[PDB]
């Protein structure tokens, strides 16, 4: 879960 | 204010700047707007490319990058629709009561956002809410600094280290009462008047919520939406 | 053929026209084209758009209906690709080489394609697939047939009632089988040469698949989908 | 799983 967010955050 | 506090006003002024386009050029590559909730597509567009905006915008907060990937994602889940509540009144006009972005399709009376799934219940306040701030006429200064006091709230459901977010949003919250009372003339009460809005966001936060289940949970509107909204505003923990 | 057979005939026919827009005019609404994966948005709009036609197509193949709704999903998730790879031949040029739909801006050559995430790997055999379908010149009765045929097969992973679908599907072939005798002149060795065709888009499929697992777990790539996209490619069983 | 082909299947 939160796979997309991740991504965008580093 | 001091070096330091001035440091903080500079970088967060020129995260903003790389996280928004004041030329709206990106709107033409979203799903066209059409005036049965025709204005979704173009909407849920609209949102999910300002929750990528926010992300790029907090990754900038002097401080925010230091959290744990779980206290990130937590003040971000839950303060997104905030800040782009926040974000969006740069576009708002009071002339027209409608938020007017680059042309004429991208303009969104309260009438365009009705057929979006949602109801009055929200676009009432929150168009109040665009006036009555569009009304304090911040500086950009103080515009950026409101959005970063606003994402590092402690008080979020989710929050592990709500104690250190404790201090980053004091660090900021200072550098803007500070800033206020040197280089806003006439702003000897704004202090009190903006963290008031950010109290409104609260409220406006659970209405859309609610809302947002309503919708979410209908597969024939849900399939509309993109892949980072539902994520973040998905319940998922 | 006799008047069932018939029947079959004029029901898929019509399921094909209520699904299949010749003026191709929901194209204006997906994200826009553009000539870094920036023909993905627009063509994953494309598929997402298409495979909620093959949905709509399926839903009245005589039969289909009253499979398990688990059977429905299991022939659908594995098909699609195949059912949508055999309906957009209806607009393949094989003058331009390309996909002609309605204007210049919806016309897809190999190169706008390749944008989109895929290689040559499967863009080479996707047009020769096009190209030798594109020539047997097919009836509309023969071309929506074995669509229907293509969609009913017994051999597809997660289909339980993998023999009452083994009767559909034989109740489709003869029908076509004996148009192709009755109906079709010259046609004297078209069946055998469709039936090939079935399995092309066999091995068309598996390509499609592992290039698709390569870009679907990015998720810079993956958040450019849409929400049918990813559950109807996904592999959540 | 599967909530928005459902959806489509009825
Ligand atoms: C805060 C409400 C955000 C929202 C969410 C949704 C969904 O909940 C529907 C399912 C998610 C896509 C639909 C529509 C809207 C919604 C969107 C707007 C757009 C404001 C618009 C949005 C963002 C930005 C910059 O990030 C500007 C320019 O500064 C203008 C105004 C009013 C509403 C109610
Ligand atoms: C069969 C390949 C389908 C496909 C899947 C994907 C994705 O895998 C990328 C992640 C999913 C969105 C990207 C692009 C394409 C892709 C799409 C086309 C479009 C064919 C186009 C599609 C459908 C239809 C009617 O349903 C017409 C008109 O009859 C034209 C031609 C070639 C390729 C390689």
């Amino acid at each position: 879960r939160h796979k997309i967010l991740h991504r965008l955050l580093q | 204010l001091s070096d330091e506090q001035m440091q903080i006003i500079n970088s967060l002024v020129e995260a903003h700047h790389k996280t928004y386009d004041d030329s709206y050029s990106d709107f033409v590559r979203f799903r066209p707007p059409v005036r049965r909730l025709s204005m979704l597509p173009h909407l849920a567009d609209l949102v999910s490319y300002s929750i990528q905006k926010v992300i790029g915008f907090a990754k900038m907060i002097p401080g925010f990058r230091d959290l744990t990937a779980e206290d990130q994602i937590a003040l971000l889940k839950s303060s997104a629709i905030e800040i782009i509540m926040l974000r969006s009144n740069q576009s708002f006009s009071l002339e027209d009561m409608s938020w007017s972005c680059g042309g004429p399709d991208f303009k969104y009376c309260i009438n365009d956002v009705t057929k979006a799934g949602h109801t009055l219940e929200l676009l009432e306040p929150l168009v109040k809410f665009q006036v009555g701030l569009k009304k304090l006429k911040l500086h950009e200064e103080e515009h950026v600094l409101l959005m970063a006091i606003c994402l590092l709230s402690p008080d979020r459901p989710g929050v592990q280290d709500h104690v250190r977010i404790e201090a980053l949003q004091d660090r900021l919250c200072d550098v803007l009462q500070a800033y206020i009372r040197i280089q806003h003339p006439g702003g000897r009460l704004l202090y009190a008047k903006m963290i008031q809005k950010l109290a409104d966001l609260r409220s406006l936060n659970e209405e859309h919520s609610k809302q947002y289940r309503s919708l979410s949970f209908q597969p024939e509107h849900s399939m509309q939406l993109t892949p980072l909204v539902l994520e973040v505003f998905g319940s998922e923990v």
